[PDB]
């Protein structure tokens, strides 16, 4: 028993997937599939993960349980399929090769006492609405359809939105999607979703060239735009979380390295207000600034999925705490601001400098332009 | 992409509200529904009790900027009403949040907490007043809104009771209540409500907001209520670039607020500006806000328009008359000049899109929005590129300086006529060196 988790949708999604539960219904894609086996070292979850997914075979079970899924909680289960029988070849197909998925497998997949099981609350809920199996869509429809509308949210969106927030990338998609929406909660990383995407850029493992180089229109063929793609099947969709965890260990191991320095210095130094905001933000500069973060993404980038290759190196964000926490006790928060700005901002030049290039004060232009009023009356000072 | 490694800097925060809400209180404290009622019946606020309504807060502050609204995007792992203080503010966090992920439609503040038509032409602090958190002289001073509200709602239930009865029979049922209908109000489903700039409100609104909310939770029995669960505002503004006396200056300065909210151990500054790009202006705006010293140093780069001749395309700000002669002197001269000539404003418009007419001019009606001509006061939350300011002298504080200096991205596009920092300019210190103290703190929560 190998159990997923299967986002699909429908060309609303919530008319059909209540008609489909009615027995009373249109094709759905399979866009996004996670796959997991109940009952670890990292080696080991990455080798089982990859096991389960396959370079050849869609997924590396005989037995399937299926809770399709729609749009805190990202995502809410409808109904749990069961596939045992050779109609486990239409599940290959669609977690494999984005064949969509008709009615009639569904129902004759639908397993009928765990879908209803989280359903019936609901239904209670309607009853209770109409009173102040599921059909009550027959009479008494669209409130139904509007109940569940509120229910599942945002589960009727356009193709575009998913193309659109969930990346432009085939990486981003698949790896993301999957993760954000799935796995995330299976499994920590409570994160934003451009945090994820930033986590999913520094995930350089090898690219491949498309076989067939296409992208984008309507929900047909996003699905065939992810699940052939070779992130969704192989060592990086079984390395991707783990990968996930182990950026976020590093990044947070430094972060809050150099956070207890700050908060430390910050609530020691007697000093005054001046110097206490050059230092708050010079001490930010020297921790966290472009290049320095720059560094870091890439001492943190993984080359090869595998966790026992792992080419991420141990990170110098921190260490580099020898140019600036020299804070062992003209000010040496100023110095230091001014050796640092005009390295980060430019060179200001001086006066002399354009005082050469007027080798006013004889210049005849002292005259040029303030006495130039010119019926206006820099100027106007006791104009920027 | 490397602007976003202040994300580690925000989960932090998320585990305090997430820490804060989570919190249940005990039963002899949570309001109760009789509270009210008789407030619905007292003629005049002279008749109320001293009754503690309970709420915690998250502070958010930091210059525009700074990257404030991040964390309201962050707060879509956690079930949140987000909210605006204005219908600007609104819609402006409505496409920040709908551009990242799913977003329902944010109203502002008064469209929760029950604000209508007939509130606003509603004089209010007519009745006078006489510290401890037992809230009453905010009530009596936003006494006709709260009166009104009140009997409103006990005017016009059972939406929540009922699900509750029947799980009696054999609490789940009462969570799916918003599912199922469809005008309960947003404060029925979470008490985690976000308010992004809240400066822009008076300082009673907080404690409005607070009984409005302990209101519909009682009067519908929601669950969250059943859980002794309590308000939990999030209050993200900017406290020195927005202006009576703020919510978010009432929380950082009224020692009673700031002691039972417990700020120091709940409070997050966002320190960064990625819109200045260039050094000096950046240490000219740092030096207003946190109320440094103001040096010679410091001039000698402020150092570095009436008419309308020249500068098309600047936005020229202005105190509340100067902008309408401005703009009729515009009009009236344009006659004799790309553009033509046909309330907020004096008459008239401009075919600067504003160039189509007929009459649904380009759109219902014809109250417009120019651009061209709009006060400093106006100015704050409208972030421009187009600046052109007219300060007058003998009324000139800093605050004006500082917000009318910090609409543009670039010094390359500033302009003015006099120096703010030259001149005599008031001096309002009390919230930089608030600002500044908690900056100082080992407990606060600061995000480059
Ligand atoms: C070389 C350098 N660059 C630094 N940056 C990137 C910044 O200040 C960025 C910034 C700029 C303006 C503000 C602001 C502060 C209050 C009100 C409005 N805006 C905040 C942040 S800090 C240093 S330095 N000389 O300390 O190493």
């Amino acid at each position: 028993p190998v159990e997923v988790t299967a986002l699909y949708a429908t060309d609303c999604v919530i008319t059909s997937s209540i008609a489909l539960l009615t027995n009373s219904a249109e094709p759905v894609y399979i866009f996004s599939y996670d796959a997991y086996t109940h009952t670890p070292t990292e080696q080991d979850r990455f080798e089982e993960s990859r096991a389960l997914y396959q370079a050849s075979g869609g997924l590396n079970g005989d037995s399937f349980r299926v809770t399709f899924c729609l749009l805190r909680g990202r995502t809410r289960p409808m109904f749990v399929c069961r596939f045992e029988r050779d109609d486990v070849a239409a599940l290959q197909d669609a977690l494999a090769h984005g064949t969509p998925l008709q009615p009639d497998h569904i129902a004759a997949t639908l397993d009928a006492e765990a879908t209803f099981a989280l359903h019936a609350n609901m239904i209670l809920a309607l009853t209770v609405a109409i009173n102040n199996l599921t059909t009550l869509y027959v009479h008494h429809e669209v409130r139904v359809l509007a109940a569940y509308r509120r229910a599942y949210y945002g589960s009727a969106q356009s193709p575009f939105w998913f193309l659109s927030k969930f990346g432009p990338d085939e990486k981003s998609l698949v790896l993301t999607t999957r993760y954000y929406l799935l796995q995330a909660q299976r499994l920590t990383a409570t994160y934003d979703l451009q945090a994820i995407k930033d986590i999913c850029a520094t995930y350089a493992i090898p690219h491949a060239p498309r076989p067939d180089t296409v992208s984008a229109t309507s929900f047909a063929a996003i699905t065939r735009f992810c699940c052939t793609s070779q992130y969704a099947r192989g060592a990086a969709a079984a390395g991707f979380p783990l990968y996930v965890e182990r950026r976020i260990a590093a990044d947070v191991r430094e972060t809050s390295a150099l956070e207890k320095f700050i908060t430390h210095d910050r609530s020691c130094l007697r000093v005054s207000d001046r110097e206490f905001i050059t230092y708050i933000y010079l001490a930010h500069f020297e921790c966290f600034s472009p290049p320095r973060l720059a560094t870091h993404l890439r001492a943190v980038t993984t080359h090869d999925p595998n966790p026992a290759a792992s080419t991420e190196q141990p990170s110098p964000l921190g260490r580099e705490a020898v140019e600036q926490f020299f804070c062992h006790v003209v000010s040496f928060f100023e110095r230091k601001a001014s050796r640092n700005a005009l390295e980060h901002f430019g060179r200001r030049e001086t006066l002399t400098e354009v005082l050469g290039r007027y080798n006013p004060d004889a210049g005849g232009t002292v005259e040029g332009f303030a006495s130039e009023l010119l019926g206006r009356i820099c100027v106007s000072l006791c104009i920027d | 992409f490397l602007n976003f490694t202040s994300m580690h800097g925000v989960q932090p925060i998320l585990k305090r509200i997430r820490e804060l809400s989570q919190q249940q209180l005990d039963g002899a404290q949570v309001p109760h529904l009789q509270w009210f009622r008789d407030v619905a019946a007292l003629e005049s606020p002279a008749g109320l009790p001293l009754r503690e309504f309970p709420f915690a807060v998250y502070l958010i502050t930091g210059n525009a900027g700074s990257g404030k609204s991040t964390c309201v995007q962050t707060i879509e792992v956690l079930d949140c009403v987000v909210t605006g203080a204005t219908r600007i503010a609104a819609q402006n966090m409505y496409a920040k949040l709908s551009g990242a992920f799913l977003s329902r439609p944010i109203n502002t503040i008064f469209h929760e907490f029950g604000f209508r038509g007939n509130h606003v032409q509603a004089q209010l602090g007519q009745y006078p007043y006489t510290a401890s958190l037992e809230q009453r002289r905010d009530l009596t001073y936003y006494w006709e809104v709260i009166l009104d509200l009140t009997k409103r709602a006990l005017a016009a239930r059972n939406e929540f009771r009922a699900l509750a009865a029947l799980e009696r029979t054999l609490g789940a049922l009462t969570r799916l209540a918003p599912a199922t209908h469809g005008a309960l109000p947003a404060f029925t489903r979470s008490n985690v409500i976000v308010i992004d700039e809240a400066g822009l409100l008076g300082r009673h609104l907080l404690t409005a907001v607070v009984y409005c909310w302990w209101m519909i939770n009682a009067l519908y029995h929601t669950p969250q209520y059943a859980a002794r669960l309590r308000p939990v505002l999030v209050c993200v503004g900017s406290p020195t670039q927005t202006a009576s006396e703020n919510v978010l200056t009432y929380l950082i300065c009224n020692r009673t607020l700031r002691e039972y909210a417990r700020l120091s151990y709940s409070w997050a500054i966002f320190i960064n500006n990625k819109r200045c790009v260039e050094h000096e202006f950046g240490n000219l705006m740092k030096v207003l806000e946190y109320g440094l010293p103001i040096t010679e140093e410091h001039m000698q780069f402020v150092d570095r328009i009436t008419n309308p001749a020249n500068l098309p395309g600047w936005t020229r700000l202005f105190s509340h008359k100067e902008v309408s002669a401005y703009m009729a002197k515009l009009h009236a001269y344009l006659k004799v000049t790309v553009v033509f000539t046909l309330q907020d404003q004096d008459a008239t418009y401009v075919l600067n899109t504003l160039m189509g007419y007929t009459p649904y001019v380009v759109v219902v009606n014809y109250g417009i929005s120019s651009k061209l001509a709009m006060t400093i006061t106006r100015s704050q939350g409208l972030s421009l590129d187009k600046v052109a300011i007219c300060f007058t002298p003998g009324n000139l504080r800093l605050n004006s300086a500082y917000v009318a200096m910090s609409r543009t991205t670039s010094s390359e596009f500033l302009r003015m006529n006099l120096n703010p920092l030259r001149e005599r300019h008031e001096r309002d210190d009390v919230i930089s060196e608030h600002i500044l103290s908690a900056l100082r703190d080992p407990n606060v929560v600061i995000v480059y």
